[PDB]
Parts: structure tokens; C-alpha cells; sequence
């Protein structure tokens, strides 16, 4: 039995920690949801 | 039940104490999650219950008390930030430049950030607060790192 709590506001925060590369890549997504790699 | 917009952790009691299964957004009344969170069972918020309403397993997202409201999109050129609340944890905004996962059918947005599994239906902002799509849904590249898609609904 799933219940949900509130966990807080959705804003933008100034100054928040920058992080993360932004790679390209080839996918696939197939009938399930599920995302593989195209090589 | 709390119906105040704002992000909101998934909890299940069903397994050891109380477990953090995933995170959705309450936008206009309806509650908005990825569908591999509750697998479309009904939650419950206090004394009142959200039934599904809308659902896709290839999307992988799924909406209770109404249709889909999310449509903002990620501009492709900017930073975002993530509004990560992971099991146990405060929520935290990271802020990161999209990647791109490209496919036959076009281009998506992606952020290549790894939290624990419960951390699933996290949102991403755009400058505005606006959700522009939900965090959880991905793939594990060649060196080993996890980069999940930027996943938004349609809203009819
Ligand atoms: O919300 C999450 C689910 C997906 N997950 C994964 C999956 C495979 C490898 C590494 N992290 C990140 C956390």
C-alpha cells in the first residue's frame, strides 16, 4: 500500500551545486520502456 | 489528503520498516510520477486515495486524479537543475547542461547524474520552476555512469 509525503517547493535555486557531463548519445527504446545503447 | 502542489516522496510499508519506492509532482491537483514507481496501483495521500488516471509502460509515466498537466520542454540550449530527493534525504537542486539521447523517432534531452533507485520521479526545472520532465528512466553507458532521459507527458 504506496502513500505519499510532501517533500517540498519546485523552484530554481540560485547558486545550487553545478554539476553532470552532457553526452550524445545513440538509443533505442523498446516496447517495455526500456532504453539501450545503439552501437 | 494533501493536495498542495510541490514535490513528493512514493513510500511502500509493504517491505522492511518504511520504503522509499519514488518521487512525483502535485501540479493542479493531479499527482504525476513514472510508471515503473507504482506500477499503476492506487496511493494514498493521508486519509484519501488517488486512483490512476492515465498511464503508458513505453512512456513510462503515469498521472492520478487527472490527465497529464506537465508540458514545459528543455530549450536544448540551457542548464537545468534536478530537484533530487533521494530516500532518507532532503530534497537538493543540482544543476547540470543536459546531454542528448538521439533516436529514431528524434531527440531527447538527458541528465547524467546518479542517485539511488527510490530517487526515481524526481523533476527537472527549467530557469522558470517549470517541470519540463521527470528523472529515472535511462541507461548505463560504456565507462559504467548513469544518464537518465529528460521524460515529459503530453498534455491534451
Ligand atoms: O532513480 C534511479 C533509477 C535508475 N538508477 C540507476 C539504474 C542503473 C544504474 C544506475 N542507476 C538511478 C536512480
Amino acid at each position: 500500500d504506496m502513500y505519499i509525503e510532501r517533500a517540498g517547493d519546485i523552484t530554481w535555486e540560485k547558486d545550487a551545486e553545478v554539476t553532470g557531463n552532457s553526452p550524445r548519445l545513440d538509443v533505442a527504446l523498446d516496447e517495455s520502456g526500456d532504453f539501450s545503447l545503439v552501437e | 489528503g494533501e493536495t498542495t502542489d510541490g514535490v513528493y516522496r512514493v513510500m511502500t510499508r509493504r517491505l522492511l520498516g518504511s520504503t522509499q519506492v519514488g518521487v512525483g509532482v502535485m501540479q493542479e491537483g493531479v499527482f504525476h510520477t513514472m510508471w515503473h514507481v507504482t506500477k499503476g496501483a492506487a496511493l494514498r495521500s493521508g486519509e484519501g486515495r488517488l486512483d490512476p488516471y492515465w498511464g503508458d509502460v513505453k512512456q513510462d509515466l503515469v498521472s492520478y486524479c487527472g490527465p497529464w498537466k506537465l508540458d514545459a520542454a528543455w530549450d536544448g540550449l540551457s542548464e537545468v537543475q534536478l530537484l533530487a530527493v533521494p530516500p532518507g534525504e532532503r530534497a537538493k537542486n543540482i544543476q547540470t547542461l543536459p546531454g542528448i539521447f538521439k533516436t529514431k523517432d528524434g531527440d531527447i534531452g538527458a541528465v547524467a547524474l546518479d542517485y539511488p533507485a527510490g530517487t526515481s520521479g524526481s523533476p527537472i526545472l527549467d530557469k522558470c520552476g517549470r517541470v519540463i520532465g521527470l528523472y529515472g528512466n535511462g541507461v548505463v553507458i560504456k565507462n559504467g555512469s548513469y544518464v537518465s532521459a529528460i521524460t515529459q507527458g503530453k498534455r491534451e
